[PDB]
């Protein structure tokens, strides 16, 4: 999330056993990182190995 | 002729009088309250 110059990264890691799908169940996300950056953000892209 | 170098040297020696000595000056050009604060510092806490 980005609000008032702040980037919020909220996350969770889970051990899983599934073929090509996303599971059904409940899982909260703990807050992890806040950044006081202060810029406009519109697009993004991830990176691959 | 009438074509001088722009840079001219100081006569910094300890034998010069007051006002002719090397002076180290630092200028703080910090800025106010337009972005989220990055250095703050001054918090204190007392005993419980």
């Amino acid at each position: 999330k980005n609000i008032d110059g702040y980037f919020k990264i909220y996350s969770k890691h889970t051990p899983i056993n599934l073929v090509r799908d996303l599971p059904q169940g409940f899982s909260a996300l703990e807050p992890l990182v806040d950044l006081p950056i202060g810029i406009n953000i519109t697009r993004f892209q991830t990176l691959l190995a | 002729f009438n074509c001088y170098f722009p840079l001219q040297s100081y006569g910094f020696q300890p034998t010069n009088g007051v006002g002719y000595q090397p002076y180290r000056v630092v200028v703080l050009s910090f800025e106010l309250l337009h972005a989220p604060a990055t250095v703050c510092g001054p918090k204190k806490s007392t005993n419980l």
